[PDB]
DNA sequence: TATAATGGGGGATGCA
């Protein structure tokens, strides 16, 4: 019943979502180039802000421990970029 | 179509009108599912700008 | 790693 709530994708919507995902991946791949940090860390912070405050933990593989403080610092360093960055 | 500047010349019993006209010619594009429209509604575009 | 596939198979008593 919980699975029958999310509608089935149309081909257009499917390609849309997939494209957005890939574009996101590349975007992070360049964001790491701009900030000179870590791709996994950045994408994990983006994930954090996307999912909300319900899910916040230290991910095995990331060097920094993901607490709201640190993700706030990083998010503020993400807001400290030029419009084209 | 609208007329910006309208000039004229009196010749005999007639007039020769020099009109500066402006208008819009519609062109229909068909979009395929694998394609993505990257231009909003009523967006002013120029020559070379990517629409889809 | 790439055809497409998208929703299963008795018997009686105490307590809320």
């Amino acid at each position: 019943h919980e699975i029958g709530q999310v509608p089935l994708l149309t081909l257009e919507e499917e390609v849309e979502l997939a494209r957005k995902v890939e574009e996101g991946m590349e975007a992070i791949k360049k964001l790491s180039e701009i900030t000179g940090l870590d791709p996994d860390l950045i994408r994990e912070v983006v994930r954090a802000k996307i999912l909300g405050s319900a899910r916040v933990r230290h991910i095995p593989g990331l060097k920094e421990t993901l607490d709201p403080k640190t993700v706030e610092e990083i998010d503020q360093k993400l807001k400290s970029l030029p419009k084209e960055h | 179509v609208r007329a910006a500047q309208v000039e004229a010349e009196e010749e005999g019993e007639t007039v020769y009108l020099t009109l500066f006209l402006e208008w819009t010619e519609p062109k229909d594009y068909r979009v395929q599912p694998h394609m993505n429209v990257v231009v909003p509604e009523g967006a002013r575009v120029e020559a070379g700008d990517k629409i889809v």
